[PDB]
């Protein structure tokens, strides 16, 4: 509950909110580069800080504008709490029939409210709900749609299309199974490949919904994001290959997001709804479940900034080692207001549950067939070693360079040196194994991901050719080297960091990764740790 | 191995950790069929 | 040209013009009708509305993805679900009767049926990637809870088609039917094409009168009714649910992916002990489910055909270092046996005359005869398997008895031999437990009589490189 990078994460994100809060109030503009450079990855904020900052994420009492909210007492069926433009969507305005305390049952239709009723005294599971009620007054049509809090009964009231309810059947029916036909169509593919896989997730998800940008991204180990997949509408500007830091995605609002599938956002400039309480109450309701729940200030800036007025997003689940864990999301974005119906919702988090089927699918194929094929390298580098000098292992294919993925090998045999790909010099190589055997002598191994932040002073001037050093101790005096680049290298997208700008987020991400190489891997170090046993038996023998 | 529904959840921040606190901590388990449930609940009578 | 259940209804129209061609016998009387006749339009014969949606889904390309159609009727209003396809004659419409006329209930069922399969399929993708058994429970648990019938198993089809009871819930009244197995013939091919068609198949009542369709005199040959949900089952059918106890069924499909094109696994199948019909949202959400089992059991497949891989890798590589070490008779006197590279009850090795049996294996003069054998018929070839000795060539077998059924041999130069044997395929059937599935069991059993379990492709493989191992390790020396 330290090392992870969440619980570290979580003091940032409640630093990087109070800052955006203190600039706000005071008429100045929130620097997004400087809040990030200033505020470090440690943890230096006490309890009230924390507590405060999810209070206020959790229960905030702001609402979006396309619809209402009432919540009641289970007991008696009593109005605890309301949403001010209820008033406004459910015509009662022209004694008071709005007012706290009152029947929530006298609001709907006869019907509506035995439809309500039954839906309100239940069990673990109840099958209206959402249900479909009309207004007293004027005669709306309401999706309604309750939850459960540790106060009572919520209700998200939302508008639907006034026309012939065939037409509303249909307009699920046909939705449904555009998605059914959308699985179908990913069962039949050529295993073996997420990029594929990818692809066409995005084409099938633009088909259903229709915005204008969908795109797909996945969290790293860091816990930062890379887009993967990208559909957009020809004119505009492309994000394919972006990589974006990790705090740009607050890990509450990672938990809200796993927690429910799909969260729309119709507009970011529209004017946020209060929601008003009781007076015995003694904290604030909690909209942690409110299909209505309104974003906080900082992105609504971004996403008005950036250029999108709608949103959509999806979690992807996958299985981790019982224990669910969010891969990535499947977001989509518009350039103007857009709502749609429910069942499409339901229907896209159908669309992703598969997706995460297949996921977990290729990811567990990949990695059994990445240990097969490096049982059969080391195999082979085995049989090369017996049928010649240990130097010949370095010489002919497959060699050592093939046992990871890396840039670089080395191996030092009694003075002599065997460098393949880019790899540091002789002195070079030799003021590393001086620093090696001096800091770190009782050991079997090290496995940095920076030679700078390690300890070496010779990594200024290695260069950026060679960042991260895998070390094997054959012998007191023999090693095995694997070096690997920094990760500026492979990244590659087609693109006074004031304003909070896609481009100014990749800034910051390639100064946060600066002089880094990506991360080692665990099976790799068990190859490694495989391969070091094999040839320490094999020149003990000698 | 029952269905259920979505109970959600709220972090809270206790003991120097973050724990993800549940809201209604729950008898009278389901002990019908969803069948039983759809032909109970789907009744319109009261149309007469 | 055919029969349907007497639980809906049978239009056939024309395409072009909406032209009837062809009605059920019941269709004049579920309606409100007393008109038909015969050559009416059938937008007369519903309301405006329904006729504009039935316009609709006649125009698109894809009859599908517009099923159902929530039409009215026109003479008493009541609603019809109705369900569209492409008979290559023209188009045909099935119509159920809806129990829930409420405009109001009617779409929290639509909206349900998906919630309900969404939570269905959250609770099967909880469970780790790593057994088959465990997904079958989960999955007749979560569809016994959906459907609330009496029974509910999987069946699994063998490489011969056969099938086998692999998991069962079932309301603790009656006999477990869990480990049963059925001989091919039970199900037809073209039930198989058809179940391969159209993923679910549901019987409300086996001693219901079926209805005549009624056809036109315009047109040749029968009208194909195999696409309809309203077919009626066959006598033969019939028959076997009437004498088994089962009075209904909801059969749906396990597909899965193969060498492309799907392959049916197996299927799920329901039943009941009285006539059960079900409302239309739960039958959805348990076709929903389907989809998302077949992805599972797929995944389940490969990795399992990946872990068989490496694990016989393994064994070949440990029994290819203990024949280097010391002489190659040490293959047999150590722990790891040949016994682990196949599954097989006994192994044998003919070596310079010595003869090494382990496990279940004949005695050496059943040996030198089986030897003899070999080089009479099959002298020029590198290998052989038999999943029975008998009724291939082996004159001799009558002695072996049910114990050495299949047999697998692998010459290593012209006299030395490896051999993996096999029982018969009824040591490991257990089924504690006139047409009837007693009937089916042990006639199952005299169809596989004297007879081993079929080599499967890896296994001969795996025989194959051990083989070649032997020769080069035998040619060095
Ligand atoms: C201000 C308090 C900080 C903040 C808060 C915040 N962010 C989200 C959600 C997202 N942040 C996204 C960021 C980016 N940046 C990109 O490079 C990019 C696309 C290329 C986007 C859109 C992001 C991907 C999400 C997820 C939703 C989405 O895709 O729009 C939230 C949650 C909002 C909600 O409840 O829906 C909060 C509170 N983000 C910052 O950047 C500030 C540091
Ligand atoms: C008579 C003509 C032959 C015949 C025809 C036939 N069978 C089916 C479908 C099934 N046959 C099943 C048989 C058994 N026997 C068991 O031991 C067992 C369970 C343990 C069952 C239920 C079987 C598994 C099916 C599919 C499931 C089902 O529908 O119940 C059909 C297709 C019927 C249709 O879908 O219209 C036909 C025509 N079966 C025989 O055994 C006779 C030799």
């Amino acid at each position: 509950e330290s090392m992870s990078k969440a619980i570290q994460q979580y003091t940032v994100d409640a630093r990087l909110h109070a800052v955006f809060e203190q600039s706000g109030e005071s008429g100045k503009s929130f620097d997004y580069s400087q809040s990030l450079k200033t505020t470090t990855y440690g943890s230096s904020v006490p309890e009230q800080q924390i507590t405060a900052y999810l209070s206020r994420i959790q229960r905030g009492g702001y609402i979006q504008p396309f619809g209402c909210m009432i919540a009641v007492d289970e007991s008696s069926f009593r109005i605890i709490g309301y949403s001010e433009n209820a008033r406004e969507m459910l015509g009662i305005m022209p004694p008071e029939i709005l007012a706290m305390g009152t029947d929530v049952r006298s609001l709907f239709t006869s019907s509506s409210s035995i439809l309500l009723e039954r839906a309100f005294v239940a069990r673990e599971i109840t099958l209206l709900n959402p249900v479909w009620i009309h207004s007293k007054n004027t005669g709306k049509p309401f999706y309604a749609i309750l939850h459960r809090i540790d106060v009572g009964v919520v209700i998200d009231l939302e508008p639907a299309r006034t026309e012939d309810p065939a037409l509303s059947i249909a307009g699920a029916v046909q939705s449904q199974k555009l998605a059914v036909r959308a699985i179908s169509q990913l069962q039949a593919l050529p295993g073996g490949d997420i990029k594929l896989l990818c692809d066409t997730v995005v084409e099938s998800v633009r088909d259903l919904t229709g915005y204008d940008r969908v795109m797909v991204y996945k969290f790293h180990e860091d816990e930062h994001g890379e887009v993967v997949a990208e559909s957009k509408r020809d004119d505009l500007e492309p994000y394919i290959g972006l990589h974006y830091p990790a705090t740009d995605i607050p890990q509450a609002s990672r938990f809200l997001f796993k927690q429910n599938r799909v969260r729309m956002i119709v507009d970011c400039n529209a004017t946020p709804v209060l929601v008003v309480q009781d007076d015995r109450l003694t904290q604030s309701m909690c909209l942690v479940g409110s299909t209505l729940r309104a974003p906080h200030g900082c992105h609504s800036q971004y996403m008005a900034n950036m250029g999108s007025i709608a949103s959509l997003a999806m979690a992807v689940i996958i299985n981790g080692n019982s224990s669910m864990r969010l891969w990535g999301l499947v977001v989509c974005h518009h350039t103007s207001s857009r709502c749609i119906p429910f069942p499409l919702r339901y229907a896209c988090e159908f669309l992703m549950q598969a997706f995460g089927l297949q996921l977990n699918m290729e990811l567990q194929l990949a990695l059994q067939m990445s240990e097969k094929r490096v049982l059969r390298t080391q195999t082979l580098l085995c049989d090369m070693l017996l049928r010649d000098s240990p130097a010949g292992i370095v010489t002919q294919s497959p060699s050592i360079m093939d046992l990871v993925k890396c840039d670089g090998a080395a191996f030092l045999y009694h003075g002599k040196y065997y460098p393949l790909g880019v790899a540091p010099s002789e002195v070079q190589i030799k003021d590393v194994v001086e620093w090696l055997l001096a800091n770190h002598a009782d050991s079997t191994g090290l496995s940095t991901d920076s030679l700078g932040d390690a300890g070496y002073p010779g990594a200024a001037a290695l260069g950026d050719a060679v960042c991260g050093m895998a070390v094997a101790y054959i012998t007191k005096r023999d090693f095995l080297f694997w070096f690997r680049s920094h990760t500026a290298k492979e990244i590659k997208w087609g693109g006074d960091g004031q304003r909070m700008h896609p481009r100014s987020s990749f800034q910051a991400f390639l100064e946060v990764v600066k002089s880094r190489s990506q991360p080692w891997e665990t099976a790799e170090m068990d190859a490694i740790h495989s391969l070091q046993l094999i040839l320490r038996d094999s020149f003990k023998e000698s | 191995c029952r269905l259920s529904d979505q109970e959600y959840m709220e972090l809270v921040f206790e003991n120097g950790q973050i724990l993800a606190k549940g809201q209604r901590s729950n008898h009278n388990q389901r002990t019908k069929s969803i069948m039983d449930l759809y032909e109970a609940e789907y009744n319109e009578d009261f149309m007469k």
